[PDB]
RNA sequence: GUGGAAAGGCGGGCAGAGGCGGUUU
């Protein structure tokens, strides 16, 4: 029932060698109550709101596997714009704002046919082992339909995923991402 | 459509001891991990919107010409008849209280409150242009917590009977007077025509916040927040693609909320008005 | 609103001891009848001779405001009033101990919430408290929320025999029942919040920075020193085994009494 | 109506929480001078030490604490007399002597409590909510709370014990007094008490304004709430809100003139025969603190007396008269 | 035990006089550790209770440590030492037992860096007064 | 219904202790009954709860003494009878002291519409159920001046340890007590901010707030003032009306009442129409 | 072409009523 592993223990799980789980999770999902006040007769009417709070040095990262010319022109200018607006959520209260840094990480993965996805994928064929993540979304105030994604850590055999285009009746087409991010894995027998 | 982001950075000083509260019997809001208090972005934006809606409620007749969406509103609330938007300014009912929220994109585009703070609406929306970040303690006010000093204190208030002088005590955890936080407001410049009016209106509501209170009891003298502006940077549209420092920086070291509008808006902002 | 959630621990091991399918028939049917049939009599005040005396805040009513949502073979989700969710947590475990021979136990997570909180969020928090009380020692209750140090020697959740021992020790000195403090300790509502402000000095930094004499000072200026003698002097028995001080475990006994004698 | 100025007819002294050892004091002449230690020590520190504190911590032999500052070379209260002496000091807020208001309020209450127990009666005051009373108090009496029962049946009665004197029932909270103006440096002087101890006090011939005021608005609200035997004796006359002041200054006059006639029972005897008569603290004896003038009494005081009677410089030790 | 002395406190001053004379033999600042500092303070206040000294008589000295404590904490010592001597003058008697612990601490403090050693001195002097009330 | 903003009247001055005051709260060494202090500077202040709460108290007894006279000026004062709801334990049984807090009864209007007509609850606010009329005044916490902070630097005494004794009458045994008291003469910067919500009856609220101040200069301010611990005095530094435009344009053109060396009784009785004649011109 | 857009944990609440640092030898 553990959810995450660090780099020392993630490599050992791909080769089906023994490993340990982390003891502390770097965040907590916190229930903060807010209020709505009448302007004249200040009647309080509360509602409950969920937030992820991080530790003093903890945070969030994501990975990128592609050519440097595309990263330098598209993903790197986007993360400086997205540092000042939000990254999903109530961004008018300062939620989702962050400072961006760039590093390089290495994963030692075994060579096989089967591979784990480090992202939601929207698979093009039947996977091998998986967990259904059912989510929709919201696009310029238009509700996106709930699509059956695959979860992070699910196992495919030569499946690229596929990028879905939804008409959605909007000035422009809406593309939902859905692509794999494979690292090789050894399945059991 | 996008042009840049005027960023206001400053220090919020609690001249009198501040209370926000989360529900020592009445604890203030804190971080879940370190245990330090802060000021939420919801409390500061929601107070600046509340102070500025009462400002616009008093001036609906005089601002029809500048803001054409205020011709549809009469001053008052829709509370005396349990009915949605019809003539009164405080038209939207959320749960039990009445708020001005414009019902469309095209109406909120010409409202002084809702072009800045945003509108929910039905069949269309209007997002905010400001981002009011949370205000945590300064780094200087954090080692006092590390040295062992109290950053919150217990204020014990009583309630006296007028005939018998029967006393009825209660306690209120309160952030200690003197403590300094750091705020930030990020204004998204969406329209190159609307931005001078939006910064003046944001600074007006920050000037009403210095004579009113922020959170907590307030009428009993709690809030009393003072604004110190460290700097103003512009971050243009060309900054986001190339990353080089084209940031137009307006300098304010000891300037007040009134001195940034005491003819200073027209003068100091001579370069942001230049590069649009 | 009090929300309790629990299960029976190491139950999949116990069903794997069975030789014949007639032993699995007996083991899975007596196990199911405690939660299907005999958990409703525990709420109705029955079987109290076997249970004895449990940590209570009031005399047990004839019709408790307790709603059983779900109670499967080894699981049980129960909502209701917080002072009777608390007493039911100990009344069930003490009767579960008698139903088995002491061989199987209970992890219980307890929660205390605002009423107008969504029920997917009440269930989400106590599920995160029932496994917090399960990976540690697995025979341990999670009574109330707790701030702790990060040194790894401090666990948030009380063992079952531990918390009933702290209730026989600490509670009949300061508390009389039914939301009333003990005689000559009335108008000391501010006193018991001071002892939890002293207790938060231990959380910022252990190894006795300031808390040992401040406890002796506040017990000193009020004339009451029979209240909690284990808190004023440092415990050499606590230092030799690297277990927490007796000022650390009194959070779960004070904070339940402070909510019950709120008004 | 306020500004009820007082004149002193005698030496008057308020004890305070301090005494003056002779390290602070050296009379160079007959005028006793009171110096401060911080200006004497630190100015001598530029001329030089632990030898200054060693004579201070000794407190031996005083005369030796004087010549060191006299040769090889301050100001304070400068209270003249006009050694091995211990001057009991007066109360001073900034070195300025004033009369505390909580002392003047207490001298009134011993007179008012006397008149309430003299007019009685008491069975009607305990006729409601009890779950001339001196004769039963001797059998009742057969760092002390002896007035906890007598004043509860006379000022404020609330329902373990039959009467326990909650403060909220008391008709004395409408009478407010305030601290007087500071007297001055010249009317504070040191005197010697001869018991038939050196003390600084206020000689006769001073005038300060104590501001006594009555709050009428509290008695209008508390007409039903008060349970005092004082209250019954003060409402029975009628117009209790406007009759409280009348009762106030007549208890001031009739008590202390009755004490003055019993005190007469040579040069001091001329002082007794020769405004409102009032007698303050530390100078008045146990009888002028006590309803023992009304008080059986010798059997009670033997277990719980007119033996000692102090005097300084031919005059009794407190007589202050208001308007 | 800290609680065990209260059962015995409620000629007995002589048995604790060896504990006070041993603590007065060590006079160096910060010569004891953090746990040893509080263990000395239990022996001091138990010694100061058999021949009992009230906190008021000390209350002027306790004022001068506390007004400096705000002035030390981001805001001299001989002013406290001059008062700690003169208050010990007007004894009567157990003020010398309290002077034999202050004046060795204050002679070392008399010349010392202000920010550290006084803040460590202030923690010991609290526990003397704090523990003195716990026993009476 | 229809909350509007016209500006703020700000009253700045110096509360002076003509006799030493005592507010107090329930350090290790120290007086048994100490005085409230600032937790960051250690200097004794005066809270805004203690100054608003005493002004609301003294103004409520000022209404019950004259319910025949105030009834014609203000509606919803004929909703009750003079006295308290203390015998009949009822939240609204027709008396002026209608709402109990925990055990004691304080005059609080229960509805927004009856609080907009009451003189006590327009100026101070109500909080009924479903009602919540907010206050029109802010009474800040009152710290020491810049002068009397320098006196703490130089070593002059700000506080004091007053010692009192209750004497047993029969046995003449004395029980002593010590109470911390600010030294008489100390001064405190206060601030009172009235929100001009309605230009109809801003003028009645300024006269009702200044009426309650002169009552508080006759009575005490906190902590055993029947013994002398009050005798407090308002000294007015500045008096200033900030118009709505002030917050728009930021210019320091906001109209001012001199109020120099004038008492709380001079502002109402001597020159209320002469001083406030220029505030009325902008409104 | 962001499970989004909009929403002050708030309104009202005196740490207060009583008390001669002076008795007595
Ligand atoms: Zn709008
Ligand atoms: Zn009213």
């Amino acid at each position: 029932k553990a959810k995450y592993l660090d780099l020392k223990n993630f490599e050992l799980a791909l080769r089906l060698r023994p490993f340990t789980i982390p003891e502390e999770i770097p965040y907590a999902r916190v229930d903060v109550p807010r209020v709505v006040l009448d302007r004249v007769t200040q009647d309080s009417s509360i509602y409950f709101w969920e937030e992820i709070r991080f530790r003093e040095k903890s945070g969030v990262y994501f990975l990128y596997s592609g050519p440097r010319e595309v990263f330098d022109g598209y993903i790197a200018p986007a993360m400086r714009f997205l540092g000042d607006t939000g990254i999903g959520g109530k961004s008018t209260w300062g939620a989702g704002l962050f400072e961006v840094e760039f590093h390089e990480m290495k994963i030692d993965a075994p060579g096989s046919e089967y591979s784990v996805t480090l992202s939601n994928a929207l698979p093009t064929k039947t996977p091998v082992l998986w967990r259904l993540l059912r989510k929709g979304g919201w696009s310029f105030g238009r509700r996106k339909p709930r699509m059956t994604f695959i979860a992070e850590g699910s196992i495919v055999k030569n499946d690229p995923g596929g990028m879905e285009r939804l008409e959605l009746g909007l000035s422009h087409e809406v593309y939902v991402y859905g692509l794999t991010f494979p690292l090789g894995v050894e399945l059991p027998e | 459509r996008f042009y840049g982001k005027i960023v206001i950075k400053g220090k919020i000083k609690a001249v009198t001891g501040l209370h926000i509260g989360s529900q020592i019997d009445n604890p203030v809001i804190k971080d879940p991990h370190t245990g330090l208090p802060y000021i939420p972005g919801s409390s500061l934006k929601g107070r600046l919107r509340s102070l500025f809606e009462i400002l616009v409620n008093s001036r609906l007749g005089e601002w029809r010409e500048k803001y054409p969406s205020l011709a549809n509103y009469s001053p008052g609330s829709c509370r005396p008849d349990n009915q949605e938007n019809c003539g009164k300014f405080f038209n939207r009912k959320i749960n039990r209280g009445w708020i001005h929220v414009c019902p469309d994109y095209e109406t909120a585009l010409a409202c002084p409150v809702c072009r800045l703070f945003g509108a929910s609406g039905k069949e269309s929306n209007f997002p905010s242009r400001i981002i009011v970040r949370d205000a945590f303690l300064t780094k200087e006010w954090e080692e006092k917590w590390r040295a062992g000093e109290a950053i919150t204190e217990a204020k014990i208030e009583v309630g006296i009977d007028r005939v018998t002088s029967q006393a009825n005590p209660r306690t209120n955890e309160r952030v200690v007077a003197g403590a300094e936080f750091e705020f930030e407001i990020i204004y998204n410049v969406e329209n190159t025509t609307h931005w001078r009016d939006d910064i003046k209106n944001l600074l007006t509501a920050m000037a009403l916040l210095e004579d009113s209170y922020l959170g907590g009891s307030g009428s009993r003298g709690y809030g009393k927040v003072k604004f110190i502006f460290d700097s103003f940077e512009f971050r243009p549209l060309d900054y986001y693609r190339t990353g080089k420092d084209e940031d137009i920086v307006s300098i304010d070291a000891r300037e007040k909320s009134v001195s940034d509008i005491l003819s200073g808006f027209d003068s100091l902002f001579s370069e942001v008005e230049g590069k649009l | 609103l009090g929300v309790m959630k629990g299960d029976v621990d190491r139950l999949g091991e116990f069903f794997s001891s069975m030789d014949s399918p007639s032993k699995l028939a007996t083991a899975s049917r007596f196990m199911d009848y405690f939660f299907k049939g005999y958990i409703g009599a525990i709420i109705e005040g029955k079987f109290g001779y076997i249970i004895g005396d449990v940590p209570s805040l009031r005399d047990w009513p004839e019709e408790p405001d307790i709603v059983v949502v779900y109670a499967g073979g080894d699981d049980f989700f129960i909502v209701g009033a917080w002072d009777q969710i608390f007493e039911l947590a100990f009344r069930v475990r003490r009767a579960f101990n008698a139903y088995t021979g002491g061989k199987l136990t209970l992890s219980v997570g307890l929660g205390y919430f605002d009423e107008r909180t969504p029920i997917y969020r009440m269930a989400d928090v106590v599920s995160e408290r029932l496994d917090t009380a399960k990976d540690e020692g697995r025979n341990r209750v999670f009574v109330v929320g707790r701030s702790r140090p990060l040194d790894g020697k401090h666990k948030l959740s009380y063992e079952w025999n531990h918390y009933e021992e702290l209730w026989r020790t600490y509670a009949p000195r300061i508390y009389a029942g039914n939301g009333r403090l003990k005689g000559k300790l009335e108008s000391k509502k501010g006193l018991l919040w001071k002892l939890l402000e002293i207790r938060e000095l231990y959380v910022r930094d252990p190894n006795d920075v300031r808390w040992a004499y401040l406890t002796a000072y506040l017990l000193g200026r009020h004339g009451l020193s029979d209240l909690f003698p284990e808190l004023v002097g440092i415990d050499t028995k606590a230092v030799e085994r690297k277990e927490p001080q007796p000022v650390y475990w009194v959070d779960g006994v004070l904070k339940i009494v402070l909510m019950a004698v709120r008004r | 109506m306020t500004e009820r100025t007082l004149k002193v007819l005698s030496p008057l002294h308020i004890g305070t929480g301090n005494e003056l050892t002779p390290v602070d004091i050296y009379p160079r002449e007959n005028i006793i001078h009171v110096l401060d230690t911080e200006r004497l020590v630190n100015d001598l520190m530029n001329l030089g030490e632990l030898n200054e504190i060693l004579a201070l911590l000794k407190n031996p032999p005083a005369y030796i604490w004087k010549g060191y500052i006299e040769e090889f070379h301050p100001s304070d209260y400068s209270i003249y007399t006009l050694k091995s002496m211990q001057i009991k000091e007066f109360i001073k807020l900034n070195g300025r002597p004033y009369i505390p208001g909580s002392s003047l309020k207490g001298a009134i209450r011993t007179a008012v409590l006397y008149k309430a127990l003299k007019e009685c009666r008491a069975v009607m005051r305990v006729v409601s909510k009890v779950n001339d009373v001196l004769d039963y108090y001797m059998s009742f009496l057969s760092r002390k709370r002896a007035d906890d029962l007598l004043e509860a049946i006379v000022f404020g009665m609330e329902p373990r014990s039959k009467i326990r004197y909650e403060p909220k029932r008391d008709p004395m909270k409408a009478l407010i007094v305030r601290d007087s103006k500071p007297v001055g440096r010249k009317h504070l002087a040191v005197y010697h008490v001869e018991v038939i101890i050196w003390v600084e006090a206020i000689e006769p011939g001073a005038a300060t304004d104590v501001e006594i005021h009555v709050d009428t608005e509290a008695l209008r609200l508390n007409a039903d709430y008060f349970n005092g035997l004082l209250w019954e004796c003060l409402k029975e006359r009628g117009e209790p809100g406007e009759v409280f002041e009348d009762f106030l200054w007549e208890a001031v006059d009739e008590f202390y003139t009755a004490v003055m006639k019993y005190e007469t029972i040579s040069q001091v005897r001329s002082f007794y025969a020769s405004g409102h008569v009032l007698r303050l603290g530390w100078g008045s004896g146990w009888l002028a603190m006590t309803i023992g003038l009304l008080l059986k009494w010798e059997n009670v005081r033997k277990k719980l007396f007119p033996k000692t009677r102090r005097l300084a410089d031919g005059m009794p030790m407190g007589w202050v008269v208001l308007e | 035990v800290v609680g065990i002395k209260k059962m015995l406190e409620g000629q007995w001053e002589a048995i604790q006089p060896y504990f006070d004379n041993v603590v007065r033999e060590a006079k160096n600042f910060l010569e004891w550790s953090p746990n040893k500092r509080l263990a000395n303070a239990v022996t001091v206040a138990a010694y100061l209770t058999s021949q009992g000294l009230k906190t008021n008589q000390v209350r002027k000295i306790l004022d001068m440590a506390r007004t400096t404590e705000l002035k030390v904490k981001r805001g001299k010592d001989d002013l406290v030492k001059m008062r700690y001597l003169l208050a010990y003058t007007v004894g009567k008697y157990s003020l010398d037992a309290f002077h034999r612990i202050l004046d060795p601490m204050l002679e070392v403090l008399m010349g010392s860096p202000k920010k550290e050693n006084f803040e460590k001195f202030y923690d010991f002097l609290q526990a003397v007064v704090a523990y003195h009330k716990f026993f009476g």
